[PDB]
RNA sequence: UAAUUGCGAUAACGAACGAGACCUUAACCUACUAAAUAGUGGUGCUAGCAUUUGCUGGUUAUCCACUUCUUAGAGGGACUAUCGGUUUCAAGCCGAUGGAAGUUUGAGGCAAUAACAGGUCUGUGAUGCCCUUAGACGUUCUGGGCCGCACGCGCGCUACACUGACGGAGCCAGCGAGUCUAACCUUGGCCGAGAGGUCUUGGUAAUCUUGUGAAACUCCGUCGUGCUGGGGAUAGAGCAUUGUAAUUAUUGCUCUUCAACGAGGAAUUCCUAGUAAGCGCAAGUCAUCAGCUUGCGUUGAUUACGUCCCUGCCCUUUGUACACACC
RNA sequence: AAUCCUGGAUGGAACGAC
């Protein structure tokens, strides 16, 4: 490393995050090896980003979104329920505070934490209607990894949102504790509960 | 960052103008509990009485309280611009007052009664309980009572 | 005279023109350095080319940007695209081609839009609805 | 007027707006060991009000008991200094 | 002498033919000028319900009128100015010359 | 509570009255050479991987 | 190296400048301060209320240093904002004009601002140097 | 889809059956001689004709084509 | 195949309409033409700080030079180009590369035959027939009414809150409209809390209004889960404007009043990318009045990329006691 | 030079014509 000078002043930490390595906002992307396979090739890591904001267009084709960073997908899902439509900047700020919190608690990489939570809360089976017309039933089937991912993300976001609704605990910390409970496996997470529900129902309707 | 521990001289709900005012909330939004008193008037009077608005109502002195009362019930002597008032150029004497907890409703009743005995259109409308500001009555104010 | 160029980055409707020349490494935005944009995170988003290529390449050169149109985010994106374009054109004209092409390669490897503009344009508004595709609502009974 | 819902009541917590010496020194002894600290922490723990929590976070940060890591308004974040 | 000529027409090829014959006349007379400044053409929209009556699907129709405006700066003697006022006149084209 | 991983090798077609479902034939990673047919819910491609909560079953093929 | 107002963050600069003027304590106060909303589109007066005239003066001074000329119309257009007309949708409204007018009058009084040609008001050279020094102090505070 | 109309295909067939000792499998030059040798009112149509002619010559280079 | 779009098959051959083609618009062009009613750079004068070169600015008659950004005009450019697969191996289709653009590039305009006893005589000095035609259903003047409310339906606007409200600062668009025998859009200056008033100014307009400094947005603070500083109806009082005239308040402003509403049951609508949704802006009607529409732009997602189960549509085959045709 | 092989479907209720 060398601290360079320009006509306009650049801080040293940004110089380091420039030349020494490419971080997150302020975190690493390496040593975040996904644990469970079959989610690999569908979560986008090893292609770092400094912010989850990007004018990327993965909605033109079918399977493109797999190459979108999972954090951008999180920020994307966070802006919903009407008034929060758009306002991606706020979602990013919330992510940042959340990662700060998940680094002070459970001091491992918060990125590693959330990906382990995703891998944990992936609904492996799910029911669906099949029938010869009026003779139709809720047959249980296997879930795609992409659908596992999307369902997991939606569950996490909705759990945090419904927790932070009408009460003081912020959307950020709600999301944080939800991700933590999911990463561990706790049955207190909205996501984990829904997942166990679905898998039980799949078992029953085999 | 400043933290005064406390003293037990604090008080919960108090009384003034025949009104059970709630303490433990900031003075302005506390006072607005009173009928005939809004956020503007309250903030203004608490400014004029030289009060710290960061303070809570239940932790105060009766002197501050009564000075505020005096300013409330006699505004003009403390340099009020006379158009904040809820009742100015009143109806009879042309003097400008600021009606309060019970006087608000009493005067409202007096005005409605005046118009009714006058057999005015607005008075008849109020007497029947309908809408008066020229609104439509076809699709709204159905379960009005 | 000076080895100097002028380029531009674009967005929905935000345009970021940028004069570039040889200098001492001052990087200004309509009156002011890069560090005073105040989305406070899109700041890092616009640092990105510098964070990719290292700041050493910016010592001998100065940039001056004028921006207009669109919202703050679109302005930022036009800014960074104009920046990368000016750097590339400079390395093309005055510097050899190897630096220019490896620079372009690194940029496109991190992200494509840093050099090329996204051709996504606002679709118009049609009658029978508030926006383009949305209609108002159907009432049967 | 049919409501088409259930609409049960709540517990109606009664958090404090002012403190006392007991609350204050309880805070001073218990805020450490809270690896993460914020307003919602200091209200789902100790039943102080939100303004109290704001002022108290500022106070502790002043002398230095809690370490700040980010001071965004609407989301203040601290840990314990060790 | 410092004249402006202004063409505020619709038929763009007529406007262009007029501008072209005028500028070749000016340059064969060897007169300094500014080239034909094409102001940004302007559109007049009119959005109306197609139907006279009120029923039918809620359809709308935007009738447009494009207008193309050009103008030229010349320094030229009074006699050439006068004959030019006389000549290079196309129907459907609105033209106006001003001095100073 | 074990599972079985399998790799996709061949997509067959869509199925279900509403067509929100897909038939596939997979190849087990461990204990390879075993090819079973299954139903799937969401989007899928070849060479993807799936997690049979039970490996000993298969749906009525439609062909 | 020399500096400007364009070389410092706006919020911190304005804070420092309004603090400097409130410490100087000479500029002006109309008398009907702490009584109005600054805007018919606002619903409550300012929260601080022990000041904020210095703040608005700082903001407009920075604005003038950025621009060439300004007017009460422009300042109302700027500081005005979204009004909540009860139920009918929000809408832009121009802020209070008399306030900014008295601000500019007091600024010409203290000699930081002048009247411009082409109408409106203009930065002074005295104000230029003073704001330059204040901004110097501003980005000196972090040393 | 990207299918071409009988006008295109008929014209391409005419050009191929009576200008074979000519144009090659380059779209650009085939265009630049098409607009020269025939009358077309739209650049779009000319490009389509050029492309289909080129594809038919690709076909011709490996055996004949019916019609 | 989006498609009677084509490859082909062939008692059919050659044609035509429609589709497509076409036109407009939006994206590419540092290639042409140029442009103080658009910019850019430099040079002069000038402010400040640094001073050591510099940075930030201002400067209409300081000129000089250029056209990348801006405007246009003429043209080019994508035709699925190249490659690899798959297909009787043809039409074509899938993936990848390049590319500004590879869902007929995107959205629109135009849009057949035949028909509806759809709607409109309240747009028509378009209209036949019938009624009326001077106490007229003509015409015109006053005042009312079209808004009248025990109730039921539909288009929407507000919110039911911290992904928040409020107060400060921060501070960015584009579409377009605008005075003549009128009196329009108004800058700037003064007054006023505010609305607004007033003295002036520019503009028949890429020039002036107007960078239309819009709002949402960001940073700071207060608030603190309390039908609460959420919400802001219903009312009272007063001050203003338009209009001859506002009284069943035209509308705007101030204060006060502060009600339901705690995410909405049966049912149901729209929607596949800069799109939904949010956010406001302009024009329309207009003396005044947007909560409506038509356009504009700012922020900007998720989830499919499939199916015919329901609702319907096209072709073929079949059956039919149907023909104002499963009502 | 090794080499054994195959085709396959169930299904509820749904009046009438002013």
């Amino acid at each position: 490393f060398t601290p360079v000078v320009l006509a306009t002043p650049i801080p040293e930490e940004v110089q380091q995050a420039q030349t020494e390595i490419k971080l997150f906002n302020k975190w690493s992307f390496e040593e975040v090896e996904v644990k469970d396979a079959s989610l690999v090739d569908y979560v986008q890591v090893r292609q770092p980003i400094f912010v989850a904001h990007t004018a990327g267009r993965y909605a033109n084709k079918r399977f493109r979104k797999a190459q979108c960073p999972i954090i951008e997908r999180l920020t994307n899902s966070l802006m919903m329920n009407g008034r929060n439509n758009g306002k991606k900047l706020k979602a990013v700020r919330i992510i940042k505070h959340t990662l700060d919190i998940i680094n002070v608690l459970t001091d491992q990489n918060p990125i590693q934490v959330v990906v382990d939570a995703i891998t944990n809360t992936g609904p492996r089976e799910d029911t669906t209607r099949v029938g010869g017309g009026g003779a139709a039933r809720r047959q249980a089937v296997d879930v795609s990894p992409l659908r596992r991912v999307n369902q997991a993300i939606a569950l996490l976001t909705i759990g945090a949102r419904e927790a932070a609704f009408r009460n003081i605990k912020t959307i950020a910390e709600t999301l944080a504790e939800e991700l933590i409970n999911a990463a561990k496996g706790s049955s207190t997470s909205y996501a984990i509960k829904k997942k166990d529900e679905l898998e039980r129902v799949a078992k029953s309707n085999r | 960052s400043l933290v005064v521990q406390e003293q037990g001289s604090f008080q919960h709900i108090l009384r003034l103008l025949n009104t059970n005012v709630d303490g433990n909330i900031k003075i302005v939004y506390a006072l607005t509990t009173i009928k005939g008193v809004g956020r503007r008037y309250s903030n203004l009077v608490c400014k004029k009485a030289d009060v710290d608005l960061h303070k809570r109502a239940g932790e105060l002195t009766q002197e501050e309280l009564e000075r505020i009362v005096q300013i409330m019930q006699n505004p003009t002597h403390y340099k009020i611009p006379a158009w904040f008032l809820n009742r100015q150029n009143d109806i009879t004497d042309g003097k400008d007052y600021h009606t309060l907890a019970n006087n608000v409703e009493s005067k409202l009743r007096d005005d409605l009664e005046r118009l009714k005995k006058i057999r005015a259109h607005r008075g008849i409308r109020h007497f029947w309980g309908l809408r008066v500001r020229g609104q439509h009555t076809k699709t709204t104010g159905r379960r009005r009572a | 005279a000076v080895p100097s160029v002028q380029t531009f980055g674009k967005k929905k409707s935000a345009t970021a023109v940028a004069h570039v020349k040889a200098g001492k490494g001052l990087i200004k935005v309509n009156g002011s350095p890069i560090t005073l944009v105040e989305p406070e995170i899109l700041r890092f988003k616009v640092y990105e080319p510098l964070l990719l290529v290292g700041l050493d390449k910016f010592s001998n050169i100065d940039i001056r940007v004028r921006v207009t149109g669109g919202g703050h985010v679109s302005q930022v994106y036009a800014i960074r695209q104009a920046i990368a374009k000016g750097l590339v054109a400079y390395h093309q004209k005055y510097v050899d081609e190897q630096s220019k092409n490896e620079l372009k390669k690194a940029f496109t490897s991190y992200d494509r839009t840093l050099l090329i503009a996204d051709s996504r344009r606002p679709e118009p508004k049609k009658f029978g609805g508030k926006g383009a595709r949305s209609r108002f609502q159907k009432s049967y009974r | 007027k049919k409501k088409w819902s259930k609409k049960s009541m709540k517990d109606r917590a009664q958090h404090a707006v002012i403190l006392d010496q007991e609350k204050y020194d309880r805070i001073l002894k218990e805020v450490p060991t809270y690896r993460y600290v914020s307003v919602s922490v200091l209200v789902d723990r100790l039943k102080i009000g939100g303004s109290l929590a704001r002022i108290a976070l500022r106070h502790l940060e002043k002398e230095g008991i809690i370490k700040p890591i980010s001071k965004h308004s609407k989301q203040a974040i601290y840990t314990r200094a060790t | 002498i410092k004249i402006r000529i202004t063409l505020t027409s619709t038929k763009v090829k007529q406007l262009e033919n007029v501008s072209s014959n005028i500028v070749k006349n000016a340059e064969q007379h060897n007169l300094v000028k500014k080239g034909p400044v094409r102001l940004p053409t302007k559109v007049l929209k009119i959005s109306t319900r197609k139907t006279p009556n009120g029923e039918g699907s809620k359809t709308w129709e935007t009738y447009e009128m494009r207008i193309h405006k050009r103008y030229i700066d010349l320094e030229a003697p009074v006699q050439i100015v006068k004959r030019i006022t006389q000549i290079t006149i196309e129907p459907g084209v609105d033209v106006e010359v001003v001095v100073a | 509570t074990p599972v079985t991983l399998a790799k996709v090798i061949k997509v067959l077609g869509r199925t279900g009255s509403r067509g929100g479902v897909t038939q596939v034939r997979v190849e087990f990673l461990e204990d390879t050479s075993r090819t079973i047919v299954r139903n799937v819910k969401g989007p899928v491609r070849e060479n993807d991987i799936l997690v049979l909560m039970e490996s000993e079953r298969e749906a009525r093929r439609l062909r | 190296p020399g500096v400007s107002v364009r070389d410092v963050a706006a919020q911190d600069f304005i804070n420092a400048y309004a603090s400097f003027l409130q410490r100087q304590g000479k500029l002006e106060v109309p008398g009907y301060v702490d009584i109005v909303k600054t805007s018919s589109g606002n619903e409550m007066p300012p929260q601080d209320a022990e000041g904020w005239f210095y703040k608005r003066a700082a903001s407009v001074a920075r604005h003038i240093y950025m621009r060439k000329q300004v007017g009460v119309g422009k300042l109302n257009k700027l500081y005005g904002g979204a009004k909540s007309r009860g139920v009918r949708p929000y809408k832009h409204i121009d802020a209070s004009g008399s306030i900014n007018r008295k601000v500019l009058q007091a600024l010409e009084k203290i000699g930081i601002v002048e009247i411009s040609p082409k109408g409106g008001r203009r930065i002074s050279e005295n104000g230029q140097r003073d704001l330059d020094r204040i901004a110097a102090q501003t980005l000196e505070e972090d040393e | 889809g990207r299918v071409r109309t009988k006008t295109v295909k008929r014209a391409s067939k005419a050009l191929i059956e009576r200008y074979y000792p000519k144009l090659t499998l380059d779209f650009q030059t085939n265009k630049r001689l098409c607009d020269e040798i025939a009358t077309i009112q739209s650049k779009r149509l000319r490009n389509k004709i050029a492309g289909y002619t080129t594809h038919l010559m690709k076909r011709i280079q490996k055996g004949p084509v019916r019609g």
